[PDB]
């Protein structure tokens, strides 16, 4: 059987800024669920995404 | 339910343990750290908030000799309680003394 | 009331840290008003929306 | 001398032109050569004193001497966030026809401080939308605005044309639940201020609602905090390294707050001395002057705090500090119980 | 907006989301915070096994 | 029981039950506003 | 629209000073003397009255009435 579970901690999830000039503009991250509405990541990864 | 959980460091026989004080913040953390650091048998003590969304502090204690870290932590709580008991008795004396002086003047 | 300082590391790139007590008292409290409209017409035949 | 520098380093926060120095607390065992900074309850109980220097309605200023920043800041934080009060959480609205939006009106009514003593009430449980005598109060606001049957022909100003065109917090009537009407004498359960504008009306408009005050701490929402502001400052000790005489004494008395430097005549000659360094706000005007940067040592005594607790009216500030100290005693008591439960 | 660029070489895909981004230095560099409202929608088909 | 609508210009009850063209009874204004609900609504004071 | 009940920065009740503040300005106090007479020491409270616009006094003309 197939259970369509919710996204949970440790899912591999793709993350991408809209204009992509190089391959590092799309990378895969491990999801962690948190209450507030925004997407959040450590600011060391701001330079690849611009 | 439980507010306290103990997480021993992997290599260390009970002289290094992290205390997860639940439903707490910097208010107990910095005050309790101060009383533990006043104990000469403590080597390292310090707290971190795991996340601003989470009301936990990881209080780490490491002790010099063989003594288990539960003993500095318990002495830390008791001495802080005795300080706050003595602060209260002095404060309430000074309020009553101030009110009695002000009522004794201009009468 | 702005303090210009570096606080908590959640303010690396233009992000700004707000005060919870100020927001509770009404700083930045706003209202959003939206429309909804409906038209009931009388047709060429003698019939009508209702 | 090295010893004199160590003593300043462990007892005075010194203020430079470009930054404060000696900020951290250092009197811990093994930080110093000969000093024995281990905990000693008798040395604490000897040095500690409390001096209440001012107190009136809704305000209090007092000095704590011999306590550390890590404990004085705990008292500051409890008074802001962890001392409970009674404040409106639910508003049941019947026929609101004012221009003030219901969500805005409910927010305003939340922030009104209620005179109810919060020790006599319990926390309302999870769920439990009704509540009871033990854990809620109730208020009823009901105002109808109408035209004044008589008015002068000019008719210019609202205060003649209309009646009840301003809603004030005095329109809140307490509605007793259960035996509360006997436990509280009349006038004890009231809004504090008696003059807070809530809405503002025009004739034909009406407000009728029902409030439910419950108990909560200030960490939850900021309408529960009992203090206008609670803060402290370390005490200044501005000291004169060289005697400042002549007409430099006058310009040294203007580089400070208006009551700290006095200029006195000893032989028909003006010499300056520090008189009341408590009143200084440290605007650091002695460093704009070029000749007098090198005769003063702006500093702060580390273990001497000057608390300033201004209450909002729920309960007087001497009871607020006593309640705040008990909360930190209660936090320590709870974890002692769990060390006993595990072991 | 023709077939070859608009619908063949690139195309709209489901199991996708978009939100404002904001900083969080307490996450690791390989992690991303996903809000609960997106996590309840974005499902992954987990095949049932031992 | 009959629906009552409140005139925009003069705040007068018109009771437009019948399928007549919208028009105020006392004045020529042709815009009507519904009255507020009788049922209670509870708001969190936050 | 209408004067806030509490100062955003510290929570002093400034919401009852408004009808006094306009009254003192009829007696030709300056703004800096009028706020000092009401007890607003800190400047975060002072800007509540100093920067306020009394919009509800003007929205209530357009508002419907009998
Ligand atoms: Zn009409
Ligand atoms: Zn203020």
């Amino acid at each position: 059987d197939i259970v369509e579970r919710h996204l949970i901690d440790g899912d591999v999830v793709l993350f991408n800024r809209q204009p992509s000039l190089h391959k590092l503009s799309i990378m895969a991250h491990l999801a962690r669920v948190k209450p507030h509405r925004t997407f959040r990541f450590n600011e060391c990864v701001c330079t690849p995404y611009n | 339910k439980t507010a306290l959980e103990m997480v021993q460091a992997a290599g260390t026989d009970r002289h290094c343990v992290t205390f997860v004080l639940h439903e707490e913040d910097h208010t107990l953390g910095n005050s309790l750290r101060y009383m533990i650091m006043k104990n000469p048998e403590v080597e390292f003590c310090g707290y971190t908030t795991t996340h601003p969304s989470e009301s936990k502090i990881n209080l780490r204690i490491q002790t010099r000799g063989t003594l288990p870290a539960v003993e500095p932590f318990q002495r830390g709580l008791n001495e802080l309680m005795n300080v706050c008991q003595h602060v209260l008795d002095k404060f309430e004396a000074s309020i009553k003394d101030y009110k009695d002086q002000k009522a004794s003047r201009n009468e | 009331t702005v303090a210009v300082m570096s606080y908590s590391g959640y303010d690396i790139e233009d992000a700004l840290v707000l005060n919870k007590a100020s927001l509770d008292r009404g700083f930045g409290r706003c209202l959003v008003y939206k429309n909804a409209k409906c038209t009931l017409k009388r047709y060429t035949n003698q019939t009508f929306d209702k | 001398a090295a010893s004199q520098a160590v003593e300043e380093m462990r007892s005075r926060v010194v203020l430079g032109e470009f930054g404060v120095r000696n900020v951290h607390t250092t009197d811990f065992p093994g930080n110093y050569s000969g000093y024995d900074d281990a905990w000693d309850q008798d040395r604490f109980e000897k040095n500690f004193r409390v001096d209440v220097v001012h107190m009136d309605e809704n305000s209090l200023e007092f000095d704590m001497v011999g306590i550390d920043a890590a404990i004085a800041n705990a008292f500051r934080r409890i008074l802001l966030a962890e001392v409970p009060t009674m404040a409106v959480e639910k508003v049941l609205v019947y026929n609101n026809t004012s221009i003030v939006q219901d969500e805005i009106l409910a927010h305003r009514l939340g922030l009104i401080p209620i005179h109810a003593d919060p020790r006599l009430f319990e926390y309302r449980n999870q769920g439990d939308e009704e509540g009871t005598e033990i854990d809620t109060l109730q208020f009823r606001l009901q105002v109808r605005c109408t035209r004044n049957p008589h008015a002068a022909k000019d008719s210019s100003d609202p205060n003649e044309l209309y009646v009840n065109h301003k809603v004030y917090t005095r329109h809140m009537t307490w509605i007793p639940l259960g035996n509360q009407a006997d436990l509280f004498p009349e006038g004890t359960i009231r809004p504090v201020h008696d003059d807070i504008l809530i809405a503002q009306l025009r004739p034909g408009q009406e407000i009728d609602l029902l409030m439910h005050c419950v108990k909560g701490i200030g960490k939850d929402h900021a309408k529960f905090s009992p203090v206008a502001t609670a803060s402290y400052r370390l005490l200044p000790d501005i000291t004169l390294l060289e005697p400042v005489e002549g007409e430099a004494a006058e310009e040294l008395s203007r580089c400070f707050s208006p009551g700290v430097i006095e200029v006195q005549e000893v032989q028909g000659k003006k010499v300056a001395r520090v008189a009341n360094p408590r009143l200084d706000t440290f605007s650091r005007e002695i460093f704009r002057n070029e000749k007098l940067k090198k005769v003063v040592r702006l500093a702060r005594v580390r273990d001497h705090y000057i608390f300033s607790v201004e209450s909002t009216g729920v309960l007087p500030p001497d009871v607020l500090v006593s309640e705040a100290i008990k909360v930190l005693m209660g936090k320590c008591r709870r974890f002692l119980d769990e060390l006993d439960a595990v072991q | 907006q023709g077939r070859f660029r608009g619908n063949l070489s690139g195309k709209r895909v489901d199991f996708s989301g978009r939100t404002v981004i904001s900083p969080d230095p307490n996450l690791r560099i390989d992690e991303v915070a996903v809000p609960v409202h997106v996590a309840k929608i974005l499902t992954f088909p987990e095949k049932v096994n031992k | 029981q009959p629906m009552i609508y409140i005139c925009g210009e003069c705040h007068t009850e018109n009771e437009i039950k019948s399928r007549d063209p919208i028009r105020c009874r006392e004045c020529g204004y042709r815009i009507m506003y519904k009255k507020r609900t009788k049922r209670l609504v509870v708001f969190d004071a936050r | 629209m209408i004067i806030p009940v509490r100062c955003f920065t510290c929570g002093k009740i400034v919401g009852n000073k408004w009808e006094a503040y306009l009254g003192l300005l009829q007696a030709e106090y300056t703004e800096g003397d009028a706020l000092d007479a009401l007890g607003l020491k800190r400047y975060c409270c002072r800007r509540m009255l100093l920067a306020h616009v009394d919009l509800i006094e003007k929205l209530l003309n357009y508002a419907p009435l009998e």
